[PDB]
RNA sequence: GCUAAACCUAGCCCCAAACCCCCACCUUACUACCAAACCUUAGCCAAACCAUUUACCAAAAUAAAGUAUAGGCGAUAGAAAUUGACUGGCGCAAUAGAUAUAGUACCGCAAGGGAAAGAUGAAAAAACCAAGCAUAAUAUAGCAAGGACUA
RNA sequence: GCUACCUAAGAACAGCUAAAAGAGCACACCCGUCUAUGUAGCAAAAUAGUGGGAAGAUUUAUAGGUAGAGGCGACAAACCUA
RNA sequence: CCUCCGCAUAAGCCUGCGUCAGAUACUGACAAUUAACAGCCCAAUAUCUACAAUCAACCAACAAGUCAUUAUUACCCUCACUGUCAACCCAACACAGGCAUGCUCAUAAGGAAAGGUUAAAAAAAGUAAAAGGAACUCGGCAAAUCUUACCCC
RNA sequence: UGGCUCCACGAGGGUUCAGCUG
């Protein structure tokens, strides 16, 4: 299949290759699931072809023929990913009612920030994982003062930004 | 003494360099000779369809029509899936015995 | 060399501005509005100096006790350092002991 | 593009732009964002003042992010272009940009500088119409495929019958992969 | 003798002495990290 | 696939299948005169020898006889106009030795 | 005539208002997967030494009142009862205003310290003067000038 | 991460004389007696010759521990990142 | 014509004299270190281990020493991941300094003291010196040739 | 508070002879 790592031998060095119109999420929604599997592998082989051509263009320092179609193929891949994940999300909402496909909690680390802690699929239960029990999901009364200081740092950046936008508008109204 | 450079597997003593590793997933387990046992089930299998005799191909025409965006909401999928409930007048209660479980995902991609 | 070599863009002033043209209105609101307001209530400013004058130590003391519990933490720390310094200064320095 | 960067008519990915704003300068801006903007790329306008005061032309490109339009063949100056060596070589014109609220649109029957307001006709939905008169203004503006472009019917087969199956399960049954074994339960914490 | 070179590098000593795990072990080291975070430091530890 | 949480295997669970692989490799010209029947590939960091062999067996129907890999360090030595360091990335290189003497040779694109 | 010199907006300051925020990562952080928080601040400093004491900091307008009161009764400290509580700028303008072009570069084992700087314009798809020199080295004698002188 | 001391698991010590001794001469290494150069130096303590120990109370790599009126010290107010 | 040099591992660095192109080991682009070496280990319950090493053989000690598994239970699925470059590290420097271990005992490896003159003084280092031989000097310090004895601690 | 002897050792501090030498 190395002959399909490279494109058609007639096209080698023609300074422009006429191929356009990347896929669209609507067309991919109209297609099936097995069809989307097959189209993913079509696009994957052609994308490996395009990356090979781009790397060899860098190696020989000659201009890449069709960067726009590598952009199109990455767009096609991302649209197909979006479509399949929409079907997965919708079916997950119907059968389980869960918004996210991986479990988590809203924890509070040592520094007292509130984080989303994504869970991590172990073999022994939580209460006897030694490493997990070394990790800490609570803060302490010195984290208190540091939290106040970080909050006020953000408040200062926000006050700076709003004041500057108003000053910009005022000098603009002087100009016009 | 660069703090600012990333910490990698190329960047320590011989034990550090042997332990760190890039993000490749494990494929087996190590035992008792420092001998490595690869588990076939832990090795991922590429499921690749047969693409011979196929018409979908990696671009479309510019003569294709324009159509507006409609993301697949759970309500739309619901109605399209159980119009037979209207005809009368599938659902999973739990997911222990299911292979491709939805919420605590069992599958890849 | 320190002197500017090209003279500046002209500052042009609207003396008949709205703020200029109506400066001073509703001062005398008490004396000729039978005394239910005060020009110190016409003053727009911070809460701790609005109808008050005071000097730099007294301004810091009044700012601490009027708006100090809403201040950012190191702004309080600078204000307490400043009251401490100005106390030492106004009570222990200068001539006229 | 970075912030604090000036829009030239040269596109950001060009040598002229790369050498006009190299990544180690700092510069003041020019003041110019009221999205309701009526000139579009491909319209016929009428320059009022300046060089060729009172003439009619065609809009080629719009610098819509800096309140500029450049009109085709008009409002031009000149530059020695190319010429590759220390002699006179070649002279080519270039077109300087023009300012909005100083150039106006042309009605195709009145041929006068007009001001246009976006009113909402019953045709649908918000199309340029003048304020002194009517005569609605339109909007300005063969490929046969190769070996890797689908036909329109191939792109629009619509082979998705909806069902309560994951792509994983459907492809399993489609290719006939059987998986007898059952996934042992892990703790997720 | 010639006394320029007190820094005799080893990444084990560097990581064990000034590392993130050690900083986070002590409650005073947690405040060291919190101080670097507030200062805005791009690197909070070794 | 890369940047995806893999499902844990306990003892007798199903095999890990992947549908819609996230791995995009590229075939590179060798820099130092590798033999016949050695293809060179540039590969994401998360992809093993076994992953690349099964990738090429399944997707491309290349018979692979041996795969070797190495991690290339990219230079962190370049500096900006800010004297802050520019990191060329780190990549993975594989050397694929073909089966049955199939003898690939890198074509002359850009003639 | 070289080196330069010049510039104005990048932003900042003080107020008002309004309560704000896919993967990996505590193991050698940024690494898919194994058997415990809670305890008076001290001291510099004033007392011209210092030893009891020494303002506030640990939410509280104006006045009562710096009063009652405390106190090596001295430096100083000090109440209460009671009593009327819509955004702007005689701010900075690049050694200033923020440390900030950035907590970066650089320094330090670490905690930590911590910068500098840009100005063509509508479009670049276009002129003069700091110091230091040079044009142009010097001619008895001396704080380098002053009175002068035809010089 | 220097340096003082300790802990854990390592290593080095030619030849001749001698015949398990804190042995002799002497390399490797460790130290720093005398001189000379050097002094904004090659070096914020070096160089060159001269010298002392060199199977031991030795030197030494790696990891760890003791922390500020504290540690540590075969006491020199020595050392604890010039 | 030179060299306790050189090669390798360890530790430390982190692409830092590879190719090409450009400007005045610098800049940019493109390449590259491929596991067999090395690292990342061990399913346990109970239990077994008085005997040194030193050519270990007599023989010699004292300071008394490192190398070790069994009965049974469960376990055949097999070879992934990571290190691998260089003229390099710690000394602000392309620093006469610091730097562990194996091997080569002058190298089969590695290197160059002199930019070009001239041939003043002073200065540094070396070699030679009639006669004399410490008269020098605080003192035989330095050099030169090697040695004796007495005290003090 | 010993005292008198007392052997070996010292980049310790002095002294003598001999040689050797700028
Ligand atoms: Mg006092
Ligand atoms: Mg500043
Ligand atoms: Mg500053
Ligand atoms: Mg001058
Ligand atoms: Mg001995
Ligand atoms: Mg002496
Ligand atoms: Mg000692
Ligand atoms: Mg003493
Ligand atoms: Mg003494
Ligand atoms: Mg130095
Ligand atoms: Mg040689
Ligand atoms: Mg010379
Ligand atoms: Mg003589
Ligand atoms: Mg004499
Ligand atoms: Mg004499
Ligand atoms: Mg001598
Ligand atoms: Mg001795």
């Amino acid at each position: 299949g190395l002959e399909e790592f490279f494109d058609d031998p007639k096209n080698w060095g023609q300074e422009k290759v006429k191929s356009g119109a990347a896929w669209t999420c609507q067309q991919l929604r109209n297609k099936s699931n097995e069809d989307l599997h097959k189209l993913w592998y079509v696009l994957l082989k052609e994308r490996n072809m395009l990356l090979t051509l781009e790397q060899e263009a860098k190696r020989q320092r000659l201009p890449m023929p069709s960067p726009e179609r590598l952009d199109k193929v990455v767009d096609s891949m991302d649209a197909l990913d979006k479509v399949v994940q929409e079907r997965e999300d919708a079916l997950r909402l119907l059968q389980t009612g869960q918004e996210r496909a991986r479990p988590g909690a809203w924890r509070r680390d040592i520094f007292g920030r509130i984080i989303w802690h994504k869970f991590k699929q172990w073999v022994i239960p939580w209460h006897l994982n030694k490493r997990y029990n070394r990790k800490r999901f609570f803060a302490l009364p010195y984290v208190d003062h540091f939290l106040r200081l970080e909050r006020e740092k953000r408040a200062r950046i926000k006050a700076r930004k709003e004041n500057l936008e108003r000053k910009k508008a005022k000098i603009l109204l002087k100009k016009f | 003494a660069d703090r600012m450079s990333k910490w990698t597997s190329k960047r320590g003593p011989r034990s550090f360099r042997g332990r760190k590793g890039r993000g490749a997933k494990g494929i087996g387990f190590l035992t008792s000779g420092w001998r490595f046992v690869q588990i076939k089930e832990m090795v991922p299998e590429f499921v690749v369809p047969d693409l011979t005799g196929f018409k979908l191909k990696p671009y479309v025409s510019y003569l294709a029509p324009e159509s507006e965006e409609t993301p697949l909401t759970a309500a739309q999928l619901f109605s399209e899936a159980v119009a037979p409930a209207i005809e009368k007048d599938g659902f999973e209660p739990t997911q222990e015995g299911k292979l491709f479980q939805l919420y605590p995902r069992n599958f890849l991609r | 060399i320190g002197i500017r070599l090209t003279l500046p863009p002209p500052k042009v002033v609207d003396r008949w501005n709205e703020k200029r043209a109506m400066f001073g209105v509703y001062d005398n609101i008490g004396i000729l509005g039978n005394f239910e307001k005060h020009p110190k209530e016409l003053i727009r400013g911070p809460i701790w100096l609005r109808g008050w004058k005071g000097n730099e130590l007294q301004r810091c003391i009044r700012k601490r006790k009027m708006v100090g519990s809403r201040m950012f933490a190191d702004d309080l720390h600078n204000l307490n350092k400043r009251i401490r310094y100005l106390y030492k200064h106004f009570n222990r320095h200068g001539k006229f002991r | 593009l970075p912030p604090h960067y000036r829009y030239g008519m040269s596109p950001p990915g060009s040598v002229a732009d790369k050498r006009k704003n190299p990544p180690w300068i700092r510069r003041r801006p020019v003041v110019v964002s009221d999205e309701d903007w009526y000139l579009f790329c491909g319209d016929t306008v009428e320059i009022l003042e300046g060089k060729d005061a009172g003439k009619q032309g065609k809009v080629v490109q719009v610098i819509r992010q800096r309140n500029w339009v450049v009109v085709g063949g008009l409002n031009t100056h000149y530059r020695y272009i190319g010429k590759t060596m220390d002699y006179r070589g070649t002279m080519i014109p270039s077109e300087a940009p023009l300012l909005h609220r100083q150039v106006k649109l042309v009605d195709p029957m009145d041929r006068k500088p007009t001001e246009i307001e976006w009113r909402f006709t019953e045709a649908g939905e918000r199309v340029r119409v003048s304020t002194r008169s009517g005569r609605i203004i339109p909007k300005p503006e063969t490929w046969i495929d190769g070996p890797k472009d689908t036909s329109v019917e191939d792109a629009l087969e619509r082979t998705y019958v909806p069902c309560l199956k994951t792509l994983q399960e459907e492809v399993m049954e489609a290719m006939g992969i059987k998986e007898t074994r059952k996934y042992k339960k892990v703790y997720w914490y | 003798k010639a006394r320029g070179n007190e820094y005799q590098p080893s990444n084990i000593k560097r990581k064990n002495k000034h590392g993130w795990v050690r900083r986070l072990s002590t409650p005073a080291g947690v405040q060291v990290i919190l101080r670097r975070m507030l200062k805005g430091r791009k690197s909070l530890s070794h | 696939a890369r940047n995806v949480v893999y499902p844990l295997y306990r003892l007798g669970g199903p095999q890990l299948r992947v549908f819609r692989t996230n791995f995009f490799i590229q075939l590179v010209r060798p820099g130092v005169a590798q033999p016949e029947d050695t293809v060179q590939f540039r590969i994401p960091m998360e992809m093993t020898r076994v992953d690349l062999r099964n990738y090429l067996e399944g997707i491309y129907n290349v018979p692979v006889a041996a795969v070797r890999t190495r991690v290339q360090h990219g230079s962190n030595k370049r500096r900006d106009h800010r004297n802050v360091r520019i990191k060329k990335p780190d990549y993975k290189v594989a050397y694929v030795q073909l089966a049955h003497g199939q003898t690939f040779t890198f074509p002359d694109l850009f003639p």
